[PDB]
């Protein structure tokens, strides 16, 4: 059994040392539903996906099925896929439009708002329909995202987020119309530990800087030019959270990462024009350049991320210790000309889909990754995370935060020292912020 | 996507041979790895088009594709096909070196001409057998509709586009790295 | 761990809850094969399977393997699949006539009673052959049908049956000649927890009356008649055994499902003329008015499952806590004419295989209740098992027993009960009737 | 059923082509779920049948499949046929509603000609390839025996017999809510 | 082993016919377990070959397949075929006693003349389906590489030599008790 | 828990009992790969498999994926195929040549040492490189055969094999050239546990001279022939390893299988000639009459299987306890005729081969016994292990150790004590010999 000493010793900040284990034990995952994806804040995609009255999403909270859908009077609600009956799918579809929702099992009839509103011969049979609806979700919104969490006792979306938010702001707050999710979201299958991807957008730019996407830089890079004269990015900072184990890198003053991602359009788009003036205006508050930030990850723990500089967002549904579902969407400024749009549309596909030049690396090395945790002696050493040990600084006069450089792992370790404090800490009275 | 409107009076004997062939050379260019003869069948102004698929109740069934402007599995063009071809040669694209073991059963063919002289709208069916490094397997179905004209080539045709209909609305596979 | 008491916590009759970690925790399943599987009475076949000496049928009791065979006195004896030697399955087909059994690893020799009469080098290796025969399960027949049990100390198969018999007899007493299997055994596999199953046929005539099996109804009834003119039966009763967790439920008067599961043809042979007279003639000591009685489902506890007016039967194999093989067929009187031998065949076929209208489905329902399972909050709050909760007496003129309305929940409450009893009393001594 | 009598002399190329042809314009009705203009197809004396297969010693052979008077995965007239295109064409019909995905390839078609003009007995081989919902992926294999009519419609035959031989004896899938 | 050498002209309607024919009827002697028939096929000469596949990175891509002085799969003879012919379908062979029910997927025939009259080398594409016992199902891909000979038997082909290329590094199946 | 108690009570060799559990257990499986997997010398293959230097093969411990390779200075190095900055696999490919190992994630170099010698950006970011390399195995050589050892306190190769020695030199020391490996390495999927595998080849001749392979010998046998004029052999022994559980079996002077199996031209090369004169020569002293042997089967405990007539060699590569990957070759005298070289490759595929006539019957027989055991009452009763009981004698006058008939399982049950000593005892100072 883990013992919350147990749990401790899984995770070493100070040494930068992480045991194995915790990406393949049956035991700790089921932990993890409870203690982890039980209280946290998951995201569940965005306000676009049901502009209107009726329009439903059905996605996941860790492997708990969910409904989100929008209320008449505007609002957005989150109840379990989940008839208390018998445990039956209410809702059976992807996503559409409803005007109420029935269980095909026995016939429990329910509204928009999750409420159980008709019981099949309930006057024969039966009782309080009020108390018989599926589980409620609290639902907050950040600047178009939906986020989702069970707890009543976990802090409200913008303490959770904290001095993570100005880095979000940067996908999510260039313009006063905001940002919508272009049509579309792909879903596919890796087999290996959330962890593993969470940690990834989270703090590894370090990844991209060296030998992972050589090929998927090759793929992107005009025909004429070739690997030799493809640009290295090497200035850059990464971004710890204060709590949260949220983290966010990026690169300073070399496009050559993001032209060869998403072309010379967007590029211009995103640092040249009116419309990245706006942007760095409205940012003026947080004081970053936010005009000389050319390809950036982030992780918003546990299980969402996304790339502002590309605009792609994933959510990482866990799926036991050694699978996950990908389901990824991507954003665009609401007033973004057509032509750009096209452009964040085409190169989406072309990096960041399953088939993408860059994905294609990433789900390769995962998957053998997890498959040597199979072994009795791949689990019996610590994997090293001392990347960057002790070199971030909290007075950054450029970005906020405890920042330290590109290639590092500090945000990585705060990731994974908030995963123990999460699995190690019952009450949210020390817990919390 | 609705069911293929076949011709009335069928393809002859000796179309519909030609372009069966072409299929099974084109096949075979693929599970032999032969890339950059493959990309020399793609014309110019190829677009090659792979929607997403979707669970909706039949009352809602007109929404189980992806439109144009949404996103795609695959929504490419000759430069972006070109890009693609690079990292798949490459000896740094990781997820096709080791390369994986293919075989691509093409059946189902039928063919109905267009406006253009020597130009063909061809629907096929295929089962995609994927088997890479020591135990994966992942297995592709669906259909292709195609738009082929006559060129001066091996195979006979070159191909203007392409639009895959893949069996899955979750992809049971970690990635794409295959040519359909 | 699952202590007698925290196994009582698991279902509340009272109170009419259900904890869904019943139907998806490992560990309970292991613990179901020994205090469930291990010690009640499965059925295995008819006697029609059979008939001559040798002839043999391969089945399971559990995750167990079993060959059930025809003996030269005509008893029908049951054992292990498994050679005690090195664990090699001894009868290697489905069914067919055997005069030996050979084991094919090593070449121990058994006759048809299971003995161990030839080991292979004996005189030069060894020992008494009469000690290292496969285990031998207890045998017992009901009216045509046979079932086994493995416990020496449990109750004989009458005793075990209790006040269930009477409704057994609807399906099983209706002539002198008793009943015959049609050839064929339909089997297939769906991944939901065998639980599931067991009830809807124990207590769950609600999913007919509702949502379920409006499209199977629709396949059924003539093509000039659309849904809303068929009639909805409300009619009937509910029957909960007294000991065992057995149950029943049956519309009155009301034929209208039947008629258009079984069409008109097998509707006038169970309701109207002299077979359904001399049934009743037959079934007169129970009091039970049975031409009256218009579609039946049963579960004997914990897997045997049936359907007396349109005679489908089936067993429910375990295979985890998230599958299940049905392993399907269905009986005929042996003296009924050729003409309604044949309806029975043709609808127990469009309706209950695998392609069935109605069995199609019930397998939907159930494969997307135990997904929902995988779910940490899913499994959190307890299943409503509350209908008709106070509502059962037995003091009924008409039906003996435990007897409730149609629609209702009192003999699931008495089969998650007596799963309760089994689970947590590990001694016949306080558990038997 | 023992291995298919094809006649010594293969039928003519054009006789091939269309029932070719016909096989994969049927796979396309029920691949886009064009239920109606599939059943109509099915002749008013069809019999449509999928018999029980079983693990048998080879001494026993002869009992593998199950018989005229024996259960069976389906057993079909005209009338219960249509019975079960009113459900799967129904909104209240669960199995298929969301719709499931599936793709028929045929292939290895043998054409046998009969005593009756117009009317031949075809043998063809399939994978059934059937994706629903989420992650749920079932393959089936196996033959098909028809015997088919010549008539005036979309496709130029009409089916007035089918046996489906499944390479199954337990079904690895849930149900069959699926057409061969 | 490289892209199959395809001629520029294809070959004729009725040659293309007679092969595709002569394939659907082996699979079909395969499928219902008329081994005797189906080794009578096996000319004098006959070899009958599955090289080993291994995972190799591109620069090392020569290596992919074991050769003629390497282990394989299969490497068989005449007088070897015929034991397994023996014991295939021997009352004591258990792998196949009860038997297995098999389903041979035959597309992509490719028809290449020789220097030796009525002689040719045909590529072909398969998919295995092999159902066996209770569940297991083992599923193979692949494409053989034949020389068939015309003969005067009742499927009017005879096989010379066959080289099966498994789409398959480590094998899934516990056994290979089937034929390719 | 699973104390050593508890699994003292697994295994009684004194009566001849399993407990079929051993097979079965996931708990045990876990301990396995610790106590057994995790200190025992295991086979990897042999040193014609790495020639020269740079040479790799990726291969198993286990299921601990490793690297075999050939060093400049002649030696052999076995290294842990993982990475130790986030677990990713750092030789890709099965085989070939490297000049170094690069990991395709971050790009940490390796040379073919596994010596960690490049980290990118270490100067910038970071530590020693001489700490953080993949784990190291022992490695030591017995006549061509390369086995490996992660457990440092563990006795050597020598000591570990002790009086097995000389029957493996029947196959490996015929002549002063030694053995070479026939290129190419078959690997395929079994689903049982590797007990039955390794058990099999150690002390089960018996299925063979029974049951299992009437088929194999009728496929081997002359076209003329039939099995009942082929002979049945019976004559010859089986030994017990003094300490490590390693076993062997052999046919004496009846070389009825050996001919049905190799044909006649190995057979000949085995038992006359001056190759087999040579042979008698060479192994004399060990008191050993080798042209005496003809076929024989041998496990090296836990996992090393071979046919020493035959040349047959393979490992058992557990994959839980319901699953095996075997991974096969076959070894020739280097000095072989070209003729007997070709004999001994085409009949290795011809019988021993995924799709081999001897090969085929194996894994059919093992799949229905992991299969079986999934039942409770399949687990409830011990297996006989009793064959032989008492008559192994160490005086033999024709063979060395403790020796018994053929047809016997003194060697299984010393196979099965050892197994139960390395899971009960965590020191070598009470298990070494
Ligand atoms: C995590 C961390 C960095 C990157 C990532 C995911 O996707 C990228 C695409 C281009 C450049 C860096 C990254
Ligand atoms: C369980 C409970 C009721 C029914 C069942 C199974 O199958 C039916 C078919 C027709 C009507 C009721 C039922
Ligand atoms: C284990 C034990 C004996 C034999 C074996 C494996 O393969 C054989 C092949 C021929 C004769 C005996 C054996
Ligand atoms: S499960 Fe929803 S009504 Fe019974
Ligand atoms: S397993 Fe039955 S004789 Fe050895
Ligand atoms: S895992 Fe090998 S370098 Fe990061
Ligand atoms: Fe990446
Ligand atoms: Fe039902
Ligand atoms: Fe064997």
């Amino acid at each position: 059994n883990w013992t919350p000493e147990a749990i401790r010793g899984l995770v070493d900040q100070e040494k930068g040392l992480l045991d194995p284990r915790i990406y393949a034990d049956q035991s700790l995952y089921e932990l993890e539903l409870e203690r982890v994806f039980g209280r946290s804040w998951l995201l569940l995609g965005h306000e676009s996906h049901v502009p209107e009255t009726g329009d439903f999403l059905a996605t996941y909270m860790g492997e708990d099925p969910v409904v989100m859908v929008r209320q008449k009077d505007k609002s957005i609600k989150v109840f379990l896929n989940q008839c208390r009956h018998r445990g039956m799918r209410i809702c059976r579809s992807d996503a559409g439009n409803a005007k109420a929702f029935t269980c095909s099992y026995h016939g429990w009839a329910y509204d928009i708002a999750g409420k159980l509103v008709n019981v099949p011969f309930e006057k024969e049979a039966f009782f309080d329909k009020a108390e018989w609806g599926p589980l409620q979700a609290r639902v907050a919104t950040y600047k178009g995202l939906v986020f989702a969490n069970w707890d009543v006792q976990a802090p409200d979306l913008e303490t959770y987020l904290g001095d993570a938010r100005p880095y979000m702001d940067v996908m999510l707050d260039r313009t006063p119309a905001g940002t919508v999710a272009i049509g579309g979201m792909q879903k596919w299958v890796i087999p290996c530990n959330w962890k593993f991807a969470a940690e990834q957008f989270c703090s590894d730019m370090y990844h991209a800087g060296t030998t992972t996407h050589l090929s998927g830089i090759l793929a992107g890079i005009p025909p004429e030019m070739d690997l030799s004269q493809a640009q290295i990015p090497t200035k850059g900072n990464q971004f710890r959270a204060a709590w949260g184990g949220h983290g966010s890198g990026w690169y300073v003053d070399e496009p050559g990462s993001l032209l060869a991602v998403m072309g010379p359009k967007v590029t211009q788009y995103w640092t040249e024009g009116p419309a990245a003036e706006l942007a760095e205006q409205r940012l003026g508050h947080t004081g970053m350049p936010v005009r000389r930030m050319v390809g950036q990850h982030m992780t918003i723990f546990p299980t969402c991320s996304f790339l502002p500089a590309m605009n792609q967002i994933r959510v990482w549904h866990p799926r036991g210790p050694n699978e996950i579902e990908v389901w990824a969407f991507t954003l665009v400024d609401a007033d973004a000309p057509a032509e750009i749009k096209e452009e964040y549309r085409r190169h989406n596909i072309r990096n960041f889909s399953a088939g993408g030049v860059f994905e294609q690396d990433d789900g390769e090395n995962w998957v053998e990754i997890q498959k040597g945790l199979r072994g009795y002696k791949a689990k019996s050493q610590p994997f090293n995370a001392q990347m960057g040990l002790g070199r971030s600084q909290t007075g950054h006069p450029d970005f906020p935060g405890n920042v330290g450089y590109v290639y590092a792992e500090e945000a990585a370790r705060g990731m994974y020292h908030h995963w123990m404090r999460m699995m190690s800490e019952p009450s949210w009275a020390t817990l919390k912020p | 996507f609705k069911t293929f409107e076949w011709p009335s009076k069928a393809a002859g004997l000796e179309l519909q041979n030609e372009i069966e062939q072409f299929y099974y050379r084109e096949a075979q260019l693929l599970d032999h790895r032969a890339y950059e003869a493959w990309f020399a069948l793609l014309d110019k102004d190829i677009h090659y088009f792979m929607p997403l698929r979707t669970n909706r109740m039949i009352r809602e069934g007109e929404l189980e594709y992806s439109g144009d402007q949404d996103l795609a599995h695959f929504d490419e063009t000759h430069e972006t096909m070109y890009g693609r071809i690079r990292k798949v040669t490459s000896d740094v694209g990781w997820a096709e070196n080791p390369p994986s073991r293919t075989r691509h059963l093409v059946s189902n063919v039928i063919v109905k001409e267009t406006a253009t002289p020597d130009t063909f709208e061809v629907n096929s069916a295929f089962i995609l057998y994927r088997n890479r490094l020591e135990r994966q397997v992942d297995i592709f179905a669906g259909e292709r509709r195609d738009v082929l004209r006559r060129a001066d080539n091996n195979l006979g045709f070159s191909i203007a586009k392409r639009t895959i209909l893949l069996d899955a609305s979750t992809l049971l596979s970690n990635n794409l790295s295959m040519f359909f």
